[PDB]
């Protein structure tokens, strides 16, 4: 077996490299240090970190959002520190419970939620600028930023775009561990079972495919690490036996194959499509479809099944039944 | 952390749909033994003599019974409601027609309520019916009642923690969670849905596309109604010791016909019956109760699904005393 | 027929069974003995699906559903129309999947590469067994397994979840979901990164390994490195099912209540109760 | 009336369903599957004789060429014509189209099958700032073994047959990634040096075990041009040599394990 694919047997140390960027080389703070146990399964060097304007703006806005959330959470346990740790998972900051439409809600019923939403959104935009500009500063393409953009766009969809399209802030995602989980069922119940939303299906198809692709790609590179397949950039520009064997393994298995470069386009595309499909689904939901199951029945797609115990009429529609 | 196998499972939908009950035998046995404490029927007595309307002085509900029949009732009532306290719980030792103790007047209304249940709500209690025991289980205060705010523990026979106490505000989220099967849902399904008939449980649209005029802005129900319905369903499931598939094919929670079991219809009647009981029999009794029975808003204790069911899909696993005590209903 | 670089790799040997008898290609496809068994099982399973589907109500692909037997048949054979076809198809599936895996190890040996890919492919085969074999064994019926249909298998996932009131609170599920999410995120990052170095645009020159690490050190203060991200990605993806299988096996055999209630081990410690 | 309704039983969501499939198949078929073909295409047939005109599908399946501007000068364009020139010492075991080839000589030296190397540039891989990337420690003197880990320098190398075959004299390190990739070893009784990819090395505290080749086979490991640097093609030649041993070191390794 190739033990190098499991962990680094003999680690190496050397002077720390610094690639210069078009700006901000002085905003790298911290002194690098080395972790021997990290170095078994990764690169041993931790830090320094770049510390630009957008990154600080992100930390500023983020912490503001975190603080607004934590304070409202603590209010929910009347500031008892012990119950706060006990009940942490169950605590939350909720959008309005009452229907104000799109009017700004009272602070006690969703205003603080809206506030925390604003500052998180600013934090996401600020970090996006960091992710984008750091690439151009180092003379790299902006591929990560465009993937990250789709992920931010999906959050905005469930956070505020879908609420504004249907016209009620009551539909946003709460802040908190269990409560953001509870939203998923409330939403799916409201809109007629999300299994029958084709864009749920698409998103899941791509999410599962990301698991398929990264398992397959990761396994492939490790299987050709003896020929240096991990050095992918130079295998793109000068095809070595590593990527020839990787390409032929798949070709002989499934009948076709990618290149060392194109496999990353596949992976990038699949990842992006998780978020793009999710967003189309949310954008259609509530605006143009009210019950995804009935929409599938309307178009003849839903499965049906025999009764097992007897079919049961809606009692509310029998004559003389109470309301 | 975990419950050792095997599990008992049942089937409630077409094969391949994963519908049905999942039960831990130990737990079922412990509930079976708790419920087997149901006292057996007192021996039948011969109907003899005049109606007790002519014999006793203050008999307004049970007036058509004979003396032995009526005293048999009174023995059964004491066994079901106040066995440890005895007949003197409701009566003055020296004047059995005195209404001076509040349990007397309450018991009279409870008699009317119980026969109402067995006569007007057969759509829910069928031929099984209820007795005083179904709720009370041998104590004057039933172990599973609800106030207009959640209380812990669920069984009022256990002693509350400082945090469990309703006046400790830091314990509200936990009081609420334990009523909704430990979910973080931020809604009290009892005051929302079971205390009165003001709210609609259904939230799911019955059309594929959104209907213009109910689908935008303030025309829309807030999403919180869906959280609230879900919370009601968590609470209902936990109260019967069962899961959603007992009543629903989760393919379409809102559909009836093949998508619902007959138990879902019975449950629907149960919601209406509990509303009738609370609005018309139990909530008015804050006039007749001491202040130590009332909640922080002067409300009487009221009933939910757990009051009768106590964690079993049929109260007391289907035990019945209807044929043994005709005077409790149904009434022609 | 052949890629420009392929011929020098197309050598004899590396099989596990049969030696020369099946050591050949058909078009791009390597065959081998497990190539043959795979096609056998695929042909058998697809036949049974077709025969079973024709005895059913519809031909709409979204509505076809081959279902397991009623629970009352326990672990026994069930009549073909009411569960038997499901039983037969399931065995063909396992035959096909395992054949496919073993075929990949043969291809791996011939090329002189690691067996990591069939190894990784064991994880989803294992998960399939958890759902269709192991958990139904532990509960005592094939009836607890999921049905074969595009949309019907979602109805089973659906009801299965709601049998425990809110499946999201299943701790094995929480772990599984977290790996699904971070895996999809890492693959975007890894693919994004590689493309960004090889394709800076504008006729600018392609960058370097050191540029790769500089980028992530700058943005998040750490860079795991080229070889390591591939190890991590296999680890992340594999743990979607490796941890998930516990949350699945637990539900029913080792837990019968709702999954929210399970967290009482934390909430109900007397110290802060 | 209904949000999202259109005339004649159409709704918007139904249209988006079609559009979404169209987008997917467009990207997969017209973009990704052509990107997949920037290597190894056009394919090779039993002699493509039509030198006068290309067959239509071969033009259609290819993307427009792209040019990489290399970091230390030069350009690479893909796809491009790159036939494999060198004579392969293989013979067809049958007349069938996809019958396997057999090695006629010694497949490790002849560099066929798992021993094949790619025809990469006879060029030394470079650091960001132009230095040689893969260098032995005698040259890379500011690099050390990390404290904790076996220093293999001095340890013996045991081959598959259990025979000591040489002694590890140096580690080659990747200066770009801070990662050791090869051990250098003197092959006992042959007055030469050989490189070994770490991935073929079982690093124990008293020995380096190497199961891919026999002790005698260390004699014909591809040699380098220079002592203190390596070219990309040499890296391929060296790595491939041991991988070829997995199938060829003994007659029994190519036959079925069962
Ligand atoms: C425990 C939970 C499970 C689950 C939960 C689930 C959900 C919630 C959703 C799906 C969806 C899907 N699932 Mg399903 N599922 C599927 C297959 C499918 C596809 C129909 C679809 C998209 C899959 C995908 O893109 O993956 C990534 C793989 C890729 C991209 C490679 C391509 C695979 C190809 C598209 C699959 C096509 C398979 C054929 C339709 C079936 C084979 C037919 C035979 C005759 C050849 C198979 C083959 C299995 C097996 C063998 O176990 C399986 C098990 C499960 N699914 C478990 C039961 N799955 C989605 C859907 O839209 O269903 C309608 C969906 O929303
Ligand atoms: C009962 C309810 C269910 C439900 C309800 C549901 C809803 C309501 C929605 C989904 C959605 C999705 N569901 Mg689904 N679901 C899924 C899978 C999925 C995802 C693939 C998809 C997209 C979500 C995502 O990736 O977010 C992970 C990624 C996120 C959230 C992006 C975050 C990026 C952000 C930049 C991160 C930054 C954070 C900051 C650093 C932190 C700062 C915080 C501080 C300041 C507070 C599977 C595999 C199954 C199975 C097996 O049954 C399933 C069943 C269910 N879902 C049931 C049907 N699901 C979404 C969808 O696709 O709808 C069409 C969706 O909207
Ligand atoms: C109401 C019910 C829900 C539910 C019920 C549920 C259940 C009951 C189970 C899961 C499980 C899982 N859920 Mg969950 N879920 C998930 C995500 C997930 C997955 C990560 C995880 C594993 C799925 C699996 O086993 O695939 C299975 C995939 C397999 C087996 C692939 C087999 C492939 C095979 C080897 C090859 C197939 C070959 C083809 C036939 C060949 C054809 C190819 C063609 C192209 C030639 C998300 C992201 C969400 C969100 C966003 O809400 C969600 C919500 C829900 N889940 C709802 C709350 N979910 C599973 C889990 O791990 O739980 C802990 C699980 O058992
Ligand atoms: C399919 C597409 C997937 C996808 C894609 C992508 N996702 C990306 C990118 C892409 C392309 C980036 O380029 C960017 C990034 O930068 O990566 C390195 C990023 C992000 N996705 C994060 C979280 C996330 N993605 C989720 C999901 C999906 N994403 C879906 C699945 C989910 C889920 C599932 O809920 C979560 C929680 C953060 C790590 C990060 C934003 C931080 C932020 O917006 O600041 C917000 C400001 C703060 C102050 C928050 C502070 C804490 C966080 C953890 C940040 C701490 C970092 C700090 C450097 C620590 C110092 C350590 C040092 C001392 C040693
Ligand atoms: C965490 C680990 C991840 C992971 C990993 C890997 N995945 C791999 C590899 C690795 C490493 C490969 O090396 C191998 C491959 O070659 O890649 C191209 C492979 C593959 N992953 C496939 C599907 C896949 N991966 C999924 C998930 C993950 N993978 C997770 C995420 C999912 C879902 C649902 O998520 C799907 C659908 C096939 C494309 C391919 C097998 C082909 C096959 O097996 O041929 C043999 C079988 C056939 C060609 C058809 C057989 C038909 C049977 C007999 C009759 C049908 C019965 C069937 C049960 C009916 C179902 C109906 C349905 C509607 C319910
Ligand atoms: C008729 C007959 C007798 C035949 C005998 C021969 C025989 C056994 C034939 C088999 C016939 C069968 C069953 C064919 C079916 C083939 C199958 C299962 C195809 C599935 C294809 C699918 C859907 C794959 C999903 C994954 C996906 C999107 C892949 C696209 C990208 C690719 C090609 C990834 C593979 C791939 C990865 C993962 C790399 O890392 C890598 C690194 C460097 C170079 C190349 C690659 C590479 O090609
Ligand atoms: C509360 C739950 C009671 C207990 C315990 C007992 N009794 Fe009772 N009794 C109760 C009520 C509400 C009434 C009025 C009934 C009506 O139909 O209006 C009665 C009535 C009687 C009577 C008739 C008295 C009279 O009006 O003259 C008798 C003789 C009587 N009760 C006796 C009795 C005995 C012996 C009990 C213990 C076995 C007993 N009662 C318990 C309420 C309650
Ligand atoms: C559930 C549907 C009930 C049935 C059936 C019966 N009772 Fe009841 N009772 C119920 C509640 C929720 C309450 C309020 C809590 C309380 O303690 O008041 C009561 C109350 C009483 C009382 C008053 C006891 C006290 O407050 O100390 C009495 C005397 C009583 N109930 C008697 C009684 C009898 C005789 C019943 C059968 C005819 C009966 N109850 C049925 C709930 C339910
Ligand atoms: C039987 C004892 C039930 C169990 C267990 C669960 N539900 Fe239920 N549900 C039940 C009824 C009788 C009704 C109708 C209520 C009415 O007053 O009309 C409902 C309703 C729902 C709905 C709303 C459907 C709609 O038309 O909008 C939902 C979404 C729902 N139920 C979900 C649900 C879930 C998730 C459950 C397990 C947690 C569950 N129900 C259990 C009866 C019963
Ligand atoms: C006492 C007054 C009750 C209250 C309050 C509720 N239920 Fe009930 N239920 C009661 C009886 C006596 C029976 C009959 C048992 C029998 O053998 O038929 C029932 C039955 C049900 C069922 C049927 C279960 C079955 O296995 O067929 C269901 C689903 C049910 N009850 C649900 C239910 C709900 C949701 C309630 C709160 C709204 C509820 N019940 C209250 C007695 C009483
Ligand atoms: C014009 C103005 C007035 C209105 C528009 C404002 C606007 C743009 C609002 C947008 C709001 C949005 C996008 C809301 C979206 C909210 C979403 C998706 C929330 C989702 C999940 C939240 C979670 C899980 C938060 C949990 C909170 C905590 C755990 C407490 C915070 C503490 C932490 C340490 C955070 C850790 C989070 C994680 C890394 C573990
Ligand atoms: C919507 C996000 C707004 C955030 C504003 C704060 C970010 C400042 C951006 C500074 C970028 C400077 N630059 C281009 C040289 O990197
Ligand atoms: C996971 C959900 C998938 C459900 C797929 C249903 C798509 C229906 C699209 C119908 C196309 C329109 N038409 C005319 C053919 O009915
Ligand atoms: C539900 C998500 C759909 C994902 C579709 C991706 C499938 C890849 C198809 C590969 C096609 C192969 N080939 C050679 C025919 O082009
Ligand atoms: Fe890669």
């Amino acid at each position: 077996a190739d033990y190098q694919t499991i962990y680094t047997q003999i680690q190496a140390r050397g002077p720390h490299i610094t690639v210069s960027g078009e700006w901000g080389d002085n905003d790298r703070v911290g002194k690098p240090f080395y972790s021997y146990w990290l170095g078994k399964i990764g690169d041993a060097q931790i830090g320094p970190i770049y510390l630009g304007a957008s990154g600080i703006a992100a930390f500023a806005f983020g912490s503001t959002a975190i603080l607004i959330i934590l304070f409202n959470m603590a209010a929910e346990v009347h500031f008892d520190p012990l119950q706060f740790f006990r009940q942490f998972f169950w605590l939350g900051l909720y959008p309005p419970k009452a229907q104000y439409g799109m009017g700004i809600p009272p602070l006690h019923d969703g205003g603080w939620w809206l506030m925390a939403g604003l500052f998180m959104t600013l934090s996401l935009g600020s970090w996006w600028i960091r992710v984008y500009s750091r690439a151009r500063a180092l003379g790299l393409g902006t591929h990560i930023a465009w993937n990250f953009a789709a992920a931010i766009f999906f959050v905005l969809c469930i956070g505020c775009i879908h609420p504004t399209l249907v016209g009620s802030w009551s539909e946003g995602v709460p802040f908190g561990i269990w409560p953001h989980i509870d939203w998923l069922t409330a939403f799916s119940i409201r809109y007629g079972n999300f299994y029958y939303c084709p864009w749920h299906g698409f998103s899941i198809g791509f999410a599962y495919g990301c698991g398929l692709l990264f398992a397959a790609h990761g396994a492939t590179i490790l299987a050709v690490a003896r020929f240096g397949g991990d050095r992918e950039i130079e295998q793109i520009t000068d095809r070595g036996t590593a990527v020839e064997r990787a390409a032929l393994f798949w070709r002989w298995t499934i009948g076709f194959n990618a290149t060392i470069e194109s496999v990353h386009r596949w992976g990038w595309f699949f990842s992006l499509m998780v978020m793009v499909s999710a967003s189309v689904g949310i954008l259609l939901t509530g605006t143009f479809v009210d019950n995804w199951y009935l929409w599938c029945v309307k178009h003849g797609a839903a499965p049906d099944y025999p009764a097992y115990l007897p079919a049961t009429p809606d009692p509310a529609s029998l004559p003389g039944a109470p309301k | 952390c975990f419950e050792p196998p095997p599990a008992t499972t049942t089937q409630t939908g077409f094969r391949g749909l994963s519908m049905g009950e999942v039960l831990h035998p130990a737990t079922v046995k412990a509930k079976k033994e708790r419920d087997a404490q149901y006292p057996p029927a007192l021996a039948a007595v011969k109907a003899e003599g005049p109606p007790v309307s002519q014999v006793y002085k203050n008999v307004k509900v049970l007036g058509n019974l004979t003396e032995a029949e009526f005293l048999r009732t009174m023995t059964a009532i004491t066994e079901w409601v106040s066995p440890q306290e005895g007949c003197t719980y409701c009566h003055d030792e020296n004047n059995l027609a005195s209404e001076a103790k509040y349990p007397y007047v309450v018991a009279r209304r409870m008699l009317e309520m119980t026969r109402a249940i067995n006569t007007n709500w057969t759509q829910h209690v069928a031929q099984t019916g209820v007795t005083c025991y179904t709720c009370h289980r041998g104590t004057p205060l039933p172990p599973y009642v609800r106030y207009l705010e959640p209380t812990l523990p669920l069984n009022n026979r256990e002693t509350p923690t400082h945090v469990e106490r309703v006046e400790t505000r830091s314990g509200y989220v936990v009081r609420l969670a334990k009523y909704t099967a430990y979910s973080a849902l931020n809604y009290d399904p009892f005051t929302m849905f079971l205390a009165n008939d003001k709210r609609q449980v259904r939230v799911v649209p019955q059309t594929a596309l959104p209907l213009v005029g109910v689908s935008r802005g303030k025309e829309r129900r807030p999403l919180s109604d869906a959280y609230a319905t879900f919370a009601l369903m968590m609470s209902i499931s936990d109260s019967l010791g069962t899961n959603c598939t007992f009543c629903h094919n989760a393919q379409t929670f809102e559909s009836w016909g093949k998508k619902s079991t007959p138990q879902r219809a019975i449950a629907w009647w149960g919601i209406r019956m509990v509303r009738d009981l609370n609005m018309n029999y139990l909530a008015p009794l804050n006039a007749s109760l001491p202040a130590s029975r009332l909640g922080r808003q002067g409300e009487a204790p009221q009933a939910d699904c757990r009051t009768c069911h106590q964690g079993v899909t049929k109260p007391l696993f289907g035990a019945s005393r209807l044929k043994d005590y005709p005077e409790l209903g149904p009434i022609k | 027929a052949l890629l420009s670089f392929e011929r020098k790799y197309r050598v004899r040997g590396g099989t596990l069974i049969g030696g020369d008898l099946f050591d050949f290609w058909v078009g791009p496809y390597f065959v081998g003995f497990f190539g043959v068994s795979a096609i056998f099982f695929i042909f058998l399973g697809v036949s049974l699906i077709g025969y079973a589907a024709s005895q059913g109500p519809t031909w709409d692909p979204f509505a076809i559903s081959i279902n397991p037997p009623d629970l009352k048949y326990g672990l026994g054979a069930a009549p073909l129309l009411e569960g038997g076809f499901w039983q037969a198809i399931t065995v063909c599936a396992l035959g096909a999947f395992i054949s496919w895996m073993l075929r990949e190890v043969e291809i791996s040996r011939k090329l002189g590469i690691g067996w990591h890919v069939p190894l990784a492919f064991c994880v989803p085969i294992f998960m399939f067994c958890v759902l269709q074999v192991f958990r139904p064994l532990l509960l005592g019926s094939w009836g607890h397994a999921f049905p074969y249909g595009i949309l019907s298998h979602l109805d089973w996932v659906n009801n299965f979840g709601y049998q425990y009131l809110n499946w999201h609170y299943n701790p094995g599920h929480m772990s599984s979901v977290s790996f699904l999410f971070v895996n999809a995120m890492a693959l975007g990052l890894h693919g994004g990164l590689i493309l960004s170095v090889a394709n800076p645009g504008d006729g600018d020159k392609v960058k370097t390994a050191e540029h790769e690490n500089q980028y992530f050190r700058d943005v998040v203060g750490y860079s795991i490195g080229a070889l390591s991200i591939h190890r991590l990605g296999l680890f992340l993806a594999s743990n979607i099912f490796l941890t998930g299988a516990f949350g699945t096996i637990a539900s029913g055999p080792f837990w019968t209540r709702g999954w929210p209630e399970w967290w009482g081990w934390w909430l109900d410690i007397p110290f802060w109760s | 009336m209904y949000h999202g309704a259109l005339a004649q039983h159409l709704d918007i969501a139904q249209l988006v369903w079609y559009a979404q499939w169209l987008v997917i198949w467009t990207v997969v078929l017209l973009y990704l599957r052509r990107e997949d073909r920037r290597e190894g295409y056009p394919l090779v047939e039993p002699l493509g004789l039509v030198k006068l005109a290309p067959e239509d599908g071969q033009v259609y399946e290819l993307p427009y060429p792209k040019t990489f501007v290399l970091p230390h000068g030069g350009t690479v364009t893909v796809p491009r014509r790159r036939p494999e020139t060198r004579e392969l010492k293989l013979a067809q075991t049958d007349g069938f189209e996809g019958a396997p080839l057999q090695p006629t000589g010694n497949p490790l030296v002849d560099a066929v099958g798992p021993a094949s190397y790619a025809e990469r540039a006879e060029v030394v891989d470079a650091t960001v700032d132009g230095k040689a990337k893969i260098v032995p420690l005698r040259v890379a003197t500011d690099f050390s073994i990390a404290e904790g880990d076996v220093d293999p320098r001095g340890l013996p190398v045991v081959a598959a047959d259990g025979v000591e075959a040489g002694t590890v004299t140096d580690l080659w390190v990747d200066r770009s990634e801070h990662y050791f990739r090869y051990l250098e070893l003197s092959v006992a009784g042959s007055a030469r040096t050989a490189l070994i990819p770490l991935g073929f090395c079982d690093v124990k505290k008293d020995k380096i075990v190497v199961t891919s080749i026999l002790s005698e086979q260390f004699a014909n490991v591809p040699r380098l041009q220079s002592r203190d640097q390596i070219t990309l093609r040499e890296e391929d030649k060296v790595s491939a040599y041991y991988a070829g041993g997995l199938l060829y070191a003994t007659p029994e390794r190519a036959e079925s394990l069962l």
